[PDB]
């Protein structure tokens, strides 16, 4: 998977120094070190909210190997590596405590759809694209209720 | 002498937008007068001598001028247009004799990589493109947090003398997993680099309870105000005043001792809520534990509700006894 090719991609939105998301691209962009690097809701795993005193401390944490994730080992979230090193958490703090409530629940959204999307897909992938019916020219036999 | 100036741009990822110049001494930033910024007014000047390198790339704000200086340091300048490139490109070429190189970063989206300690910065890369870097002065200390992970918590920027209010979310810790029989090696370089000083939090600490409701395994950090619940998916702070009541029970299987708190209000998790919280312990489960307690705060505010040390009793009476001193509740 992949968040963007080019830098024009990424949103003008995202010159706030803030945490942007990007439905569209299922994106996490976070500002690390004045970086706007993004994260694929894919890579993200879960989150927890923490409010300390006036800032509000959320840890998102990121698919990291050894027990980590529910998915079987046919299809991993990463590629297989084991000289691969993993961001396994990044935690944040802001002033502003609704927003920042507002973030982590579109965070969690988005990652319930891809999980939605995901299944819906599996429930269509084995299943062979069969040939289409072929309507009865005549009154068709029928049973009713 | 033609001096080059740059309105807009910002120094350090600084709140105000300030004036830069180039000039044949020098780097010199000097904030915009139009924001009352509680704070010196005075010019930031880098030295010609100090400049190593400069490295052009994409920022929050446009494009950023992050230059390397001989002490390690990285001064980051965000806020330039993408024609400023070549302006700038020819103009510190001519004065510093110094290239301006532009670097390409990852945006992939991808968590894995390789991490590589440079000189002045960490910095991850995924498919042998940067993803982002740490200057080695933000990162206020680190801590190996098991045998593959590597903590590392930056200086949270709230108000110095010295520095330029910030605009943003901050980060406040980086986890990194190093896989491999490799992560104590990471962290003794990283470490030796900029002499990071371990410290300890927490006046005491449980690992591993099982808790039947709600259902799952959590850490129990006490602190003086308040209790934390630390579980793989949910953390709850708990404040000392909302526990009413302790419950220390035996099981009739005389093989685990129950330990029940109630708590109003009832802690969340959705729909439903927890309004008892259940752990149960093993009758043999024995735990040592010290105190994390100055000697003159025990004796002031703790003396004969706390021991300053259990030795190695059941794990449920020194959790039991913690929680009374704490909470200043009964245990029934």
């Amino acid at each position: 998977y992949e968040s963007y090719v080019r830098e024009s991609q990424i949103p003008s939105k995202v010159k706030n120094l803030r945490i942007s998301i990007d439905p569209k691209a299922q994106t996490i962009i976070l500002p690390i070190c004045g970086r706007p690097v993004p994260f694929h809701i894919n890579s993200f795993k879960n989150g927890s909210k923490n409010e300390e005193g006036d800032y509000m401390y959320i840890r998102l944490n990121f698919n990291s190997p050894g027990m980590g994730s529910s998915v079987k080992k046919t299809e991993l979230p990463y590629e297989d590596g084991d000289d691969k090193e993993f961001v396994r958490s990044l935690t944040f703090r802001s002033t502003n405590k609704e927003r920042m409530s507002e973030v982590f629940k579109a965070i969690t959204e988005l990652k319930k759809t891809a999980v939605k999307r995901d299944q819906e897909r599996k429930t269509m992938e084995d299943v062979v694209a069969q040939a289409q019916l072929v309507e009865f020219k005549g009154r068709p036999k029928k049973l009713e209720n | 002498m033609s001096t080059v100036d740059f309105d807009t741009i910002f120094l350090n990822q600084s709140k105000a937008p300030g004036r830069f110049r180039i000039t044949s001494s020098g780097l010199g930033w000097k904030p915009s007068s139009q924001v009352p910024t509680k704070g010196k007014t005075d010019p930031f000047l880098l030295p010609s001598g100090d400049i190593l390198s400069v490295s052009w790339s994409r920022g929050y704000r446009g494009w950023e001028l992050r230059v390397y200086t001989r002490n390690d340091k990285v001064i980051m300048l965000d806020g330039f247009e993408q024609q400023d490139f070549q302006q700038l490109k020819n103009e510190i070429q001519r004065t510093f004799n110094v290239n301006l190189e532009h670097k390409e970063h990852s945006l992939r989206g991808w968590n894995w990589g390789k991490t590589q300690l440079t000189r002045a910065e960490l910095v991850f890369n995924v498919n042998n493109r940067p993803a982002w870097e740490i200057p080695y002065s933000e990162i206020s200390n680190s801590n190996l947090t098991g045998r593959h992970e590597i903590s590392m918590e930056l200086n949270p920027k709230t108000v110095d003398e010295n520095h330029y209010e910030t605009l943003g979310d901050e980060l406040v810790e980086v986890r990194l997993y190093v896989p491999g029989q490799k992560s104590q090696l990471f962290y003794e370089q990283l470490k030796d680099k900029a002499d990071f000083d371990t410290t300890s939090e927490a006046i005491v600490s449980f690992e591993d309870i099982l808790f039947l409701t709600p259902r799952g395994r959590f850490e129990i950090s006490m602190y003086a105000n308040n209790l934390r619940l630390r579980g793989q998916s949910y953390d709850y702070k708990i404040q000392n005043k909302n526990v009413l009541r302790i419950f220390s029970l035996p099981r009739l299987d005389d093989r685990h001792h129950l330990v029940i708190l109630q708590v109003d209000p009832p802690l969340r998790q959705g729909q439903t809520r927890y309004p008892f919280l259940v752990m149960q312990f093993d009758r043999n489960e024995e735990l040592e534990v010290e105190l994390n307690l100055s000697d003159e705060e025990y004796k002031s505010k703790y003396e004969g509700k706390l021991n300053r040390s259990y030795g190695t009793d059941s794990t449920y009476k020194i959790l039991s006894h913690c929680l009374r001193g704490l909470t200043e509740r009964r245990v029934i």
